[PDB]
RNA sequence: CGUCGUCAGCUCGUGCCGUGAGGUGUUGGGUUAAGUCCCGCAACGAGCGCAACCCCCGCCGUUAGUUGCCAGCGGUUCGGCCGGGCACUCUAACGGGACUGCCCGCGAAAGCGGGAGGAAGGAGGGGACGACGUCUGGUCAGCAUGGCCCUUACGGCCUGGGCGACACACGUGCUACAAUGCCCACUACAAAGCGAUGCCACCCGGCAACGGGGAGCUAAUCGCAAAAAGGUGGGCCCAGUUCGGAUUGGGGUCUGCAACCCGACCCCAUGAAGCCGGAAUCGCUAGUAAUCGCGGAUCAGCCAUGCCGCGGUGAAUACG
RNA sequence: AAAAAUGUUCUAA
């Protein structure tokens, strides 16, 4: 994982389109096409559409899932099986 | 064995070091 | 794509990592030797015409 | 497809290079393109008097550019002012005092790359495909030769099924290094496509 | 009906897209 | 008073060892014989055919010739003469004290 | 003095000195025992000086530089071989039958491309 | 150090998480596939079991 | 070989006992080429056969060889399309190899752990006429004397 | 470029035979790795092939003597370190040396068996080298190139995704199932290569990956570097184990704008199948196979267990 | 003195 002596990874673009939020009174619907971003602790209870390559998948954001990217939710192969 | 990389012998095969073969 | 990527790869890319070698004859990206700045190809092109200073077909 | 090609098989034996000069990992490859990039300006500027072999040398920010054209007088000019116009355009892209000798044929029917060119013209020109070559052959031969051969392929006479032609007079061990063998290649462009012409002449063994 | 392999019922011309 | 020489082809390197160690001599005296140093070779592999024939290779290499060669009483009758040589084009010189 | 041969096998080569008195046969400055300890065929690179009962007349100092322990026990083998017909040459006979004074030119056969190994040629199978 | 139960149940509420939270780790445990980026279309028997053969397409007949 | 017999290679005689049939042994026991670890293993056996049935080894050795020999076995023929088992003799050379190669097999067999213990048994035993060894040697010659009804078509 | 196949063959000029296709020569006896050579002959020659000339390895000479070498004397903090010296080792150019030259035996000859000298003997080992042709073999995606086709799009930039999917099936491989083995400590012996936003000595921090300092090297000098199997010594005791190291949890490191999809490495923990593999099936004739490690191209890093090389140890067997 | 069947249409470059 990323060497923690640099930072804790987020586009910078993605995290200003937050703290706007957050003080404004928040919540709009974000997206973005940072998959590569770190869930960070400002992020929780927003709801950040994540591109998958084809669509921006909603997803909302929980305490739990804070030291993941979040690419994490939004998977980009749809399998269901074969028969 | 080679596989093992936690043996020194693991560690002559990825051609690596650390604890378990030192330099 | 060809030939907007003999010229992207010269360009000077928004981050380092983005650099790769092409042949500079032919315009390959693969199979690229630093040395000749030549692809595999036309690194036997060259040499066996003895356009290529010193090289010669090795044998042992 | 099997043979190798007989010039960069004989590197060292019978044949010296294009291009003489020691230069180091670090701009070894910053010459060559120079190098290729001189010969394409002289195969495009000096075909028409009959281009058969462009040696450059090198010592250090000089270049010694050495043509070996059939007539140099289609490349001297107007008394040294085409090699001039030419003497110059060379330093123009190549940075260096570019030093341009102009070198006599000895005798253009025993130079190979000529040959080629020569019956390349000739198909390109809408002639009898296998009669240039068993002219080519003669001719080189009447010039003491000691053994010719000439190959085209393609779409001759625009036949659709492509075919292979050749014809070879005297005697041609390709497969002996002692052996001096000018081989020369042609590229033949028509309406109907693409010709490739081969030129093999024995000069004679060392 | 558009560039390579494989085709896309139109002669010549496959599915792939620019 | 030093002299490295570095070519590619040795015919050059060895011949242009002589004629710089006899010119030395000439305005001598001492001078140390050339020395041959190993060579530096740098191999070229090959796929032999455009496409995927890959059990067919070409080799290639290229030899860096190394000669060394002392001269031991300057005499700045060579440290002139020396600056007047001809050497081929294959060849490179560096000097040393 | 000393009488000298060059032996070499398989990229090693070893530089013997035959000089008489007990015994002592040693390389590289360390004993000859204590060179080849636990190395079984060590006794073979002394083989020549009992064909013509040299054992205990001489002492050996030798040198090895190359290969590995068996390549320079050959090379020493041939060395001292020739040391011992270079100290006289009436030697030569009873040690030419042996063997001695050849060198074997066995070495590592190149790899080829197309192969894993010299010989050894990738598995087939045919579909 | 915490040991043999207690181990065991720390690696289950880890797992257990990954899936509640629904990311790629989580989605990889449920179908029970590899997690750490191997391929799966030809190995992963550690992680998928026992060869499930099924039919294969026909090759055409002569004539 | 088509074109010509092949050229039985000889060994270099070993050092201890000064033997080649030793050498050849000692080449049966080595895999991977380690050679001094085989070395080793034979070696260490004599001196288990030093002490247990206190003999000279070399002759232990040799005589449990000679024991292993094998004088008949069926090789296959065709006249026609037929798959046969004629008898025939065997050559010496081959008698000492199949014997080599069968006392290490034997040996390896053998429910001992360490090597030349597993070695030095085999060797015992069939030096006085037990071991799988010799079973080997037995079966095979059984199987000869048994076809002997196609013995005219020996060649 | 592949391939038949380094297989021993494919042809031509003139003469002769035949209405003609075609034949002869190239068939025949002997020989050879070989259409190699001998003898025979309505054929006599000639060309493409075979061999040879080229490269590496094996012995010897000359020429050289630093960055390489240390035989013998002088010092020495005991390191060829300093004096010196180039003998040797080596390094890298030029030569010599093997030709069935000699002896015996067979033979018409070519050759064949054997012997001697010799480092090497019947082509000394290996490489480079691939006939006329074959396969409408492969490549329009390296390149070139005729014809067909697209033109605010079948072109071009960008962000993200995919090329890494997984009920399944095959191929080429890596690691094993163990005691001729596994583990820890200590101690030996290579060759070929690479290395100035490179190789990194050495020094401290860290269990470590690494980090921070920090000399030398434009490199026969300095570095990558330790080779590993080996040898010595201890531990394991026949167990799904101190065999095996897959899978998963956690915690780090680095390259990189950035390691979710989808990187390598490190440490803790976890510790699967696998007990030598059905029908079937592959490679290798000697420094080969097997086994051991090392390097390089590409390359920020790396999914390399791949590829191309390098030396260490070193077999078995060929009746036919 | 022979275990063992078969190879879609047009094209042969
Ligand atoms: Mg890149
Ligand atoms: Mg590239
Ligand atoms: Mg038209
Ligand atoms: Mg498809
Ligand atoms: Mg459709
Ligand atoms: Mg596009
Ligand atoms: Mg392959
Ligand atoms: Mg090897
Ligand atoms: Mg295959
Ligand atoms: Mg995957
Ligand atoms: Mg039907
Ligand atoms: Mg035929
Ligand atoms: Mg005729
Ligand atoms: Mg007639
Ligand atoms: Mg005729
Ligand atoms: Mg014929
Ligand atoms: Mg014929
Ligand atoms: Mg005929
Ligand atoms: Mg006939
Ligand atoms: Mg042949
Ligand atoms: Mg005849
Ligand atoms: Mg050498
Ligand atoms: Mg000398
Ligand atoms: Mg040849
Ligand atoms: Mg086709
Ligand atoms: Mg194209
Ligand atoms: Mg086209
Ligand atoms: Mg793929
Ligand atoms: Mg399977
Ligand atoms: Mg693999
Ligand atoms: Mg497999
Ligand atoms: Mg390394
Ligand atoms: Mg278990
Ligand atoms: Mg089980
Ligand atoms: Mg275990
Ligand atoms: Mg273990
Ligand atoms: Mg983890
Ligand atoms: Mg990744
Ligand atoms: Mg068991
Ligand atoms: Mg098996
Ligand atoms: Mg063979
Ligand atoms: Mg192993
Ligand atoms: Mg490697
Ligand atoms: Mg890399
Ligand atoms: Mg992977
Ligand atoms: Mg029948
Ligand atoms: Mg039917
Ligand atoms: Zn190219």
């Amino acid at each position: 994982p990323r060497s923690l002596k640099k930072g804790v990874f987020v586009d910078d673009h993605l995290l200003e389109k937050v703290l706007e939020l957050n003080a404004k009174g928040e919540k709009r619907l974000i997206k973005t096409w940072s998959r590569r971003s770190t869930i960070v602790p400002e992020m929780v209870g927003h709801t950040i559409a994540v591109y998958n390559g084809k669509q921006h998948v909603p997803v909302y954001i929980t305490e739990n899932m804070v030291g993941h990217k979040l690419g994490e939710f939004a998977p980009t192969r749809t399998y269901r099986g074969h028969g | 064995g080679k596989g093992d990389r936690r043996t020194r012998r693991g560690k002559i095969w990825r051609g690596t070091y650390g604890k378990y073969r030192p330099r | 794509a060809r030939k907007a990527l003999i010229e992207k790869a010269k360009r000077t890319p928004k981050f380092k990592v983005r650099a790769y070698t092409r042949c500079v004859r032919c315009g390959r990206a693969r199979s690229v030797y630093r040395f000749f700045g030549l692809c595999r190809i036309c690194l036997r092109e060259l040499a066996h015409k003895g356009q290529l200073p010193g090289v010669r077909k090795a044998s042992w | 497809g099997n043979k190798i090609h007989p010039i960069g098989f004989r590197l060292g034996i019978t044949r010296d290079w294009e291009s003489r000069w020691y230069a180091g990992k670090k701009q070894y490859r910053h010459l060559l393109l120079e190098d290729q990039r001189i010969r394409g300006l002289l195969e495009k500027e000096l075909y028409s008097a009959g281009l058969a072999r462009v040696d450059i040398e090198r010592a250090a920010d000089n270049v010694a550019v050495t043509v070996h054209v059939a007539k140099p007088g289609v490349v001297i000019g107007r008394g040294g002012e085409r090699i001039r116009v030419l003497r110059e355009e060379l330093a123009k892209l190549t940075g260096k005092n570019v030093a341009l000798n102009v070198q006599e044929v000895q005798n253009p029917n025993l130079s190979a790359p000529l040959v080629a060119q020569r019956v390349a013209e000739q198909i390109e020109r809408r002639f009898a495909v296998r009669r240039a070559i068993k002219q080519a052959v003669q001719r080189v031969m009447e010039s003491g030769a000691k053994g010719a051969k000439v190959i085209v392929s393609g779409r001759i006479g625009g036949a659709e099924q492509a075919r292979t032609e050749w014809a070879a007079q005297g005697r041609v061990p390709l497969h002996t290094l002692r052996a001096n063998i000018d081989y020369g290649f042609a590229l033949a462009r028509t309406t109907y496509g693409v010709l490739g012409v081969k030129a093999y002449i024995f000069l004679g063994e060392v | 009906s558009k560039k390579s392999k494989p085709g896309d019922g139109k002669f010549g011309r496959g599915v792939k897209r620019g | 008073i030093r002299i490295k020489l570095r070519g590619f082809d040795h015919k050059t390197l060895d011949a242009s060892a002589q004629k710089i160690v006899e010119a030395a001599r000439r305005s001598g005296a001492q001078v140390s014989g050339p020395i041959p140093l190993p060579t530096r070779v740098r191999r070229f592999t090959v796929i032999r055919g455009p496409f995927k024939h890959k059990d067919s290779r070409e080799h290639f290499e290229l030899r860096t010739h190394n000669r060394l060669v002392d001269i031991i009483n300057p005499n700045r009758k060579t440290i002139e003469q020396l600056m007047t040589l001809d050497l081929p084009t294959g060849v490179e010189i560096e000097i040393k004290t | 003095e000393q009488y000298y041969g060059t032996g070499r096998r398989k990229e090693a080569v070893a530089r013997v000195f035959l000089r008489p008195g007990n015994g002592k046969v040693t390389v590289n400055g360390q004993d000859f025992n204590e060179y080849f300890q636990g190395l079984v065929r060590a006794v073979a690179a002394l083989e020549p000086l009992r064909a013509v009962d040299a054992l205990g007349h001489f002492d050996a100092y030798i040198t090895v530089r190359g290969g590995g322990k068996s390549g320079q026990i050959d090379a020493i083998k041939l060395g001292i071989a020739r040391a011992l017909v270079q100290y006289n040459p009436d030697y030569r006979a009873k040690l030419k039958p042996l063997g001695f004074l050849t060198r074997d030119a066995r070495v590592v056969e190149r790899k080829k491309y197309g192969k894993h190994k010299a010989r050894r040629a990738p598995q087939y199978s045919k579909r | 150090w915490k040991l043999e139960g207690e181990l065991r149940a720390e690696v289950a509420a880890n797992i257990k998480r990954l899936m509640d939270i629904g990311c790629y780790r989580g989605l990889r445990h449920r179908r029970g596939l590899p997690v750490r980026g191997q391929r799966t279309r030809t190995n992963a028997r550690t992680r998928k079991g026992p060869r499930k053969t099924v039919a294969g397409k026909k090759k055409a007949p002569r004539k | 070989a088509r074109r010509r017999r092949a050229e039985v290679r000889q060994l270099q005689p070993d050092l201890v006992y000064g033997d080649v049939l030793v050498t050849a042994f000692i080449n049966k026991i080595m895999r991977d080429g380690k050679k001094n670890l085989a070395a080793r293993i034979f070696y260490d056996a004599c001196k288990i056969i030093q002490e247990k049935t206190g003999q000279e080894p070399l002759k232990v050795f040799k005589q449990a060889v000679e024991n292993v020999k094998p004088r008949m076995e069926v090789r296959s023929r065709r006249v026609g399309g037929a798959n046969y088992q004629v008898p025939m003799e065997v050559s010496p050379r081959r008698q000492q190899s199949l014997a080599l190669r069968w006392l290490v097999q034997a040996a390896n067999q053998r429910p001992e752990r360490r090597a030349a213990v597993r070695i030095a048994h085999e060797l015992m035993d069939a030096a006085e006429g037990k071991g799988g060894a010799v079973k080997k040697k037995e079966d095979v010659e059984r199987m000869a004397e048994a076809n002997r009804a196609y013995a005219h078509y020996r060649w």
